RNA sequence: CAGCUUUACAGAUCAAUGGCGGAGGGAGGUCAACAUCAAGAACUGUGGGCGCCUAUAGAACUUAUAACGAACAUGGUUCUUGCCUUUUACCAGAACCAUCCGGGUGUUGUCUCCAUAGAAACAGGUAAAGCUGUAUUUUUU
RNA sequence: UAAGUGAUCUAGAAAG
């Protein structure tokens, strides 16, 4: 159906900074996404290998899809090119 | 195969149309911490707070109660009450155990009095029964003192020991005191024998200890 | 934005003038990323709340100088919308019919919701008043837990 | 310097080996190791022909590829792992069956 | 420089017949949902003849040093090996199997960015595009 | 009158 909401990573980074001293009551659930989360991290690391910038390139911007709760992050793009391109 | 959720006609609310979603193995029931299917549902769609199911349907059944209220199916009385009025016309014994619970949950006899309670001959008859059955200022002289506070009230901080049995009530205006005197069970200022004595004696008991 | 890297040219003409006012939006953004030592959840949503507000507002800015006073080129907007600056998505959304007034786009993507429908925001006041009235309760919703936004309808 | 970072991202990629223990937990990463070895020896030798021996040969590209490919097997392999620890973390075994087919106990 | 077929054109009688017609988008998203992609070189229906022949047709994708990948991981099971002597974790081969990282194609649905006409041929011209042409024995002198 | 080209296994961690 429609498709997803192109966030800002403003947010992205304020939901990341928020769970760096995680410790109260609040966020019990996000502790426990967390845990969840191991099972696709190595999935994400993959992901995030796959999109390293080339010798070529300053900075590569990518695609991120984000648990709300700040558990994961999976670089979402699949990096594609014209292979001779590439090659050269 | 799952049965169906038991919630009752004033648990559930007032509406022809109510959503709800289902969660399977959700929660533990809090009788006997097995997992089962929580239901949970908003009443009005704007209303806020949730109604979850907080027990588990087998329980229920054996309780003969509501899924959220915890109150009987037929009459609407907490379990106690219900099965209390049965035995006047025995009641029920949940064992808190780990593991006991567990089992007697599991069991399907419909622990004590539910049985009653669920059909209609029997839940009527003990109704009918039931029919039948049926048919400043010191303060001297047991009753609450939400009670005593009430009537002060009607009258127009409020002290009352009961093994004393000697309410101490302080208005602190002499407004309200002069209102309250002449607006109007000893009541001085800061059988009649027979009271005395009782009171004399009250007071002995509180000071001994 | 994103970091400048030689890859688009530097900007076009009038983004001297607008920088400044998008300026500030960056001194806000910075202040809001950050450990706000929330102690709480609804405190904590607040933030990320205000975030989403601060993203909504630059680009609203960026729209309104570029749709309804146009002020500035077209080349400009485009880079601008390259740039992470505007919001892309957001700034169509606007330009349809009924979306103009529109907190955010995840307050109207209908799959998300758990009933099958858009964000209550979306709602006019009016409605909701109105249904209110009718049952005897005052106002019921303030804000929804996406973003803040207190009657986001185009009303 | 970019050319130093591409050098380093080559380093870590060959010598995944001994900058950090893979190996020790999951043995087979033994093979991606030599495979990246093998890289770096037909690598370096291509790349310093005329050009004498020293660090600074950039060209991670090869022993990158292999290293995602090899993540691609632990995709697998961890979400069945990691995954299934976290599940015992939550909700912990009830009734485990051993198995005779094991030499010990057999008998 | 002739001929016929189509557009661009007036003003037509507008029958006659055709063709563009229940006449209304296009470009795209590191966007979805579904279908389907290893089988007798292998496809799908349609009727008819009676699970099979004969005409219809359609057919997107993938394949001959055989495959969706000019790309390459990991599991599980047996059997044999090797380091070994306990197992995991391993060696390397085999046979079945799976998982995974990906890929198309088709159909919808969406998201984005640009846009808006409901009627024209005939008699033949005006102009331009497609093809053919350049009387003395076998075709028409 | 003619020697002397090439084939190169491995590869560690836990618990016991
Ligand atoms: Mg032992
Ligand atoms: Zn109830
Ligand atoms: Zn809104
Ligand atoms: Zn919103
Ligand atoms: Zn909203």
């Amino acid at each position: 159906y429609t498709p997803k909401a192109e966030m800002p990573p403003e947010h992205l980074r304020k939901i990341i900074n928020t769970h760096s001293d995680m410790a109260s009551k609040m966020y019990n659930t996000d502790k426990k996404a967390f845990l969840g989360a191991l099972k696709y991290l190595p999935h994400a690391i993959l992901k995030l290998l796959e999109n390293m910038p080339h010798p070529w390139e300053q900075a590569k911007e990518v695609k991120v899809l984000y648990h709300t709760s700040g558990a994961i992050t999976f670089v979402n793009e699949t990096p594609r090119v014209i292979e001779p391109v590439y090659t050269a | 195969n799952e049965p169906p959720p038991n919630i009752c006609e004033q648990c559930l609310g007032d509406e022809a149309n109510i959503r709800m979603t289902k969660i399977p193995q959700g929660s533990e029931c809090k009788i006997c911490t097995l997992p089962f299917t929580l239901y949970h549902f908003k009443t009005s769609k704007r209303s806020n707070n949730i109604i979850k199911t907080l027990i588990c349907v087998r329980c229920a059944t054996q309780r003969n109660i509501c899924q959220c209220c915890m109150l009987d199916s037929r009459w609407h009385i907490p379990i106690q009450l219900r099965d209390h009025l049965i035995s006047l016309v025995v009641m029920t014994e949940e064992a808190k155990n780990d593991m006991m619970k567990r089992f007697l949950s599991l069991k399907n006899v419909k622990l004590g009095g539910a049985q009653i309670t669920s059909d209609p001959s029997e839940a009527d008859n003990i109704v009918d029964k039931l029919k039948n059955i049926l048919l400043s200022f010191f303060l001297y002289n047991s009753i609450p003192e939400w009670k005593i506070t009430d009537t002060v009230s009607q009258l127009l901080s409020l002290i009352v020991n009961h093994k004393a049995k000697c309410g101490g009530l302080r208005f602190q205006s002499s407004e309200l005191g002069e209102r309250f005197v002449s607006k109007i069970f000893i009541i001085p200022w800061s059988t009649a024998e027979n009271i005395k004595l009782s009171l004399s004696l009250n007071k002995l008991i509180q000071l001994e200890l | 934005p994103r970091i400048k890297t030689r890859r688009s040219k530097p900007a076009p003409d009038g983004f001297e003038k607008i920088k400044p006012t998008l300026t500030d939006f960056e001194i806000q953004l910075r202040d809001a990323q950050k450990d706000k030592s929330s102690k709480l959840a609804a405190k904590s949503n607040e933030q990320l709340w205000e975030i989403m507000q601060l993203h909504h507002q630059r680009s609203r800015y960026i729209y309104t100088l570029y749709y309804k006073r146009k002020a500035i080129s077209k080349d400009l907007y485009d880079w601008l919308i390259k740039e992470k600056y505007a919001d892309k998505l957001l700034i169509a959304k606007w330009r349809k019919t009924g979306y103009e007034k529109l907190c955010c786009l995840r307050c109207i993507q209908k799959n998300e919701t758990n009933n099958g429908s858009t964000c209550i925001c979306r709602v006019p006041r009016a409605q909701l008043e109105e249904e209110a009235r009718k049952k005897g309760t005052q106002v019921s919703f303030h804000q929804c837990v996406h973003c803040g936004c207190r009657g986001c309808a185009s009303t | 310097d970019a050319f130093q970072l591409a050098d380093g991202i080559h380093y870590i990629l060959n010598h995944i080996g001994q900058l950090t223990g893979i190996y020790r937990y999951k043995y087979k990463v033994m093979h991606q190791i030599r495979a990246c070895k093998d890289l770096k020896h037909i690598i370096y030798y291509k790349f310093n022909k005329n050009l004498g021996k020293g660090p600074g040969c950039g060209f991670w590209q090869p022993a990158w590829r292999v290293w995602l490919n090899f993540l691609r097997g632990t995709i697998p392999l961890l979400e069945r792992y990691i995954g299934n620890l976290i599940t015992r973390q939550f909700e912990g075994r009830s009734n485990e069956i051993v198995k005779t087919t094991t030499k010990q106990r057999l008998d």
